């Protein structure tokens, strides 16, 4: 499950 | 947000601090 796939921008 | 930048950088370090710290 996608836990917290935060990403840059 | 600097926090997001730091988190994304910290991941690269964690992979070397949780793996090599138990294999090196």
């Amino acid at each position: 499950g996608p836990s917290q796939p935060t990403y840059p921008g | 947000p600097v926090e997001d930048l730091i988190r994304f950088y910290n991941d690269l370090q964690q992979y070397l601090n949780v793996v090599t710290r138990h294999r090196y």
